[PDB]
């Protein structure tokens, strides 16, 4: 699974 | 095409486009607002970021679907269509980088605004790096340089719980893990960021505490996935 | 702009655009395919419908958000932006209606294809009627006429469980309830459609049974909401 | 609430 980046 | 609309009207329409989930329109309105040449407020910076994040996010999701299909197939159609989406994604990233370079970054004197724009610069070079090959090295160094300058300012000028500082460190950690093949750097940055923020939570109001802990949760989720 | 691409390549790219959730691209590819001048297969008709339903669906959702905001406010920005979205929605509906009129309907001899296109004609006039005022009457009669012709053919040529016939009756019932201010006609059509389909389920394979009962569920949900 | 039309 892909890493989580900053969410809005 | 937005040159004839008042700045205030472009901002109001960006807010309406957000409520209508019309993110391409939202980005066009915010580009128009930036091109008026005045600095942006905190709210306006967030409108700009939300608009382009949603536009490029849809493009990135489409590119990943098409790239996966193309990799399994190895006619020209899948490659041609992946290339079309890739070119459009690169065009959006180039537009954002052009707004940052002409002239948002150079006019940003406050730490909050300069860090915000330098983080954005790192992010949009990161999205370019996701689709780049071999050229890839130069894009990666541009992302790294923008993120590093943002980090240096943020460490000198903002508390460890500041949401912009936290989101910067989060995204730089993702850069290290997913782009730069530096998973240990990613893990170290996420851990140090999380721990320094934890030790500063006692200074925050209930509202700020919620803001900071939400981003810290993403750092922890990545650390769980990475270890 | 699609005139230089092979028909088969446009269809393949429409399928890829669907997987990538790039519905504007999907619609452009399918418009290009229609403009090659050959009749469409069942699969190709469904690609056309899915593409434009998704495009106009996003526009309709945005228009409803903006119309709601505009109604509560009663500057020019909300009205201007609602009008912009409305014009774009009308342009998409006009494009679909133009493909149907030049020349999909007239070349459709089989009942399955003619009913499919006449239903689409009713649907896109219905979407025009949702935003029309006063002009509204003429659009409503155009939707009604297309749906009625489709109904007449479907009752003569298709079994009551056929998914196209069921989806036609469903959408015509929605037209009656939401557009034509004929809620009793809507309820009567939904009830008769449901009951006639129920009595024909015994003729169906397990796969066809699933197809038909899924649409019947929507008829029942509307009847619950309407009564 | 609005009526449900044919889904894809
Ligand atoms: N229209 C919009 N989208 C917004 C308008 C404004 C706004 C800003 C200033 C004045 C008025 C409005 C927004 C403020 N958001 C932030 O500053 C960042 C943030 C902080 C904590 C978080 C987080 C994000 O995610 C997880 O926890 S967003
Ligand atoms: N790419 C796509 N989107 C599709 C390709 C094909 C396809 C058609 C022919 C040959 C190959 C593919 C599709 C077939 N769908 C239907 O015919 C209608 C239907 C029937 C029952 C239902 C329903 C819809 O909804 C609730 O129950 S959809
Ligand atoms: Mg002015
Ligand atoms: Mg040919």
């Amino acid at each position: 699974v892909r890493s989580l980046s900053e969410r809005l | 095409a937005m040159g004839s609309m008042e700045r205030a009207s472009l901002i109001q329409k960006a807010k309406l486009a957000e409520q209508a989930e019309r993110y391409e329109d939202m980005a066009a309105f915010m580009k128009g607002a930036v091109e008026k040449g005045e600095e942006l407020s905190c709210e306006e910076r967030n409108l700009l970021s939300v608009a382009y994040k949603n536009v490029v996010g849809g493009q990135r999701a489409a590119w990943r679907v098409l790239s996966s299909i193309e990799q399994k197939s190895n006619g020209p159609e899948v490659r041609e269509y992946r290339e079309k989406v890739e070119t459009e994604l690169q065009g959006v990233c180039d537009t954002v980088l052009g707004l940052l370079d002409s002239h948002l970054i150079k006019e940003a004197g406050d730490a909050e605004s300069r860090v915000f724009y330098l983080k954005m610069k790192g992010d949009y070079y990161r999205y370019l790096a996701e689709v780049a090959t071999g050229d890839k090295k130069r894009i990666i160094d541009s992302a790294r340089s923008a993120y590093q300058e943002a980090m240096d300012i943020s460490k000198k000028e903002m508390p460890p719980t500041n949401p912009i500082r936290l989101g910067l460190a989060l995204n730089f950690s993702v850069f290290h893990y997913e782009i730069a093949n530096s998973p240990e750097e990613a893990i170290s940055l996420a851990k140090t960021t999380f721990d320094e923020a934890m030790a500063d939570l006692h200074t925050l109001s209930e509202d700020s505490y919620k803001d900071s802990t939400l981003i810290m949760q993403l750092l922890r989720d990545n650390l769980t996935l990475w270890t």
